């Protein structure tokens, strides 16, 4: 099928939560 | 899909949302210059961040000065009249074929390739 | 088997003799930092010898920025209290273990592995 | 022999004799 679509969208987000995890997690560090 | 300036990740690490709301504006593997990253590692240990701050920088694409940047770098500065490591990191942008996002608009407006994302 | 600061190459280029005995009590696969290397040939186009500068500068090996050299930098700066291109050169020197050869005294004052060849 | 020496005194100098012309042709180039 495609369901190539599908999982096409993820792994597209997260990329952008471990991205939003990292920018959280770094925001306001020091 | 961007290169940043130190500014940026200079706020971010410092809690400005601002800088959280620009990185999010751009999609990951977003790189910074080698420049960048000795930059804000200054930072990290004066706040005694080091080690968490290098792992968050190790997300970005962490680009080294190749000799084509160099090139770039000299004539950038006599063209614009920047500062060098402006020039090194606006080379880097360039050559890379990144958007270079940077609070500095005293500096760099005028010059294509770059977006300036928040003042204050 | 020694490594350059900038001052002296401007110094040679600008013609002063104390640069030349610098260079010549030295023996030859003498070393640069990239930093030296971009900051002299500002100057070549500045003067407008941009070629011949570089032919000059190609006999020296050219040391870039690898990550232990920016490791060492930021390290570097908070011990010696250094501005950071001084500290990514004395970085280099130590990691390549040459004596770095400069005009600085005000800075690298008192940090072993460095050698003030003239004053004026 | 050695003549291996002297084969080492040059090609020991130059180098050091490039090295004088590389000098001395940089100096006051600007």
């Amino acid at each position: 099928r495609a369901e190539l679509l599908r999982e096409a969208v993820e792994q597209y987000l997260e990329k952008q939560d471990r991205a939003k995890d990292t920018i959280s997690s770094a925001l306001g560090l020091w | 899909s961007a290169l940043f300036d130190t500014n940026i990740l200079i706020d971010l690490f410092s809690g400005r949302r601002e800088a959280k709301q620009a990185l999010e504006a751009w999609p990951p593997q977003n790189a910074i210059s080698l420049i960048t990253w000795m930059e804000v590692m200054v930072g990290a240990k004066k706040y005694h961040q080091e080690q968490r701050t290098r792992m968050a920088l190790s997300t970005f694409n962490i680009i080294n000065i190749s000799q084509d940047i160099a090139e770039r770098s000299v004539a950038l500065r006599q063209e614009y009249k920047l500062k060098l490591p402006d020039a090194i990191i606006l080379a880097t942008a360039q050559l890379h074929r990144l958007e270079l996002i940077t609070r500095n608009t005293k500096d760099f407006a005028g010059i294509p390739g770059v977006v300036t994302p928040y003042e204050i």
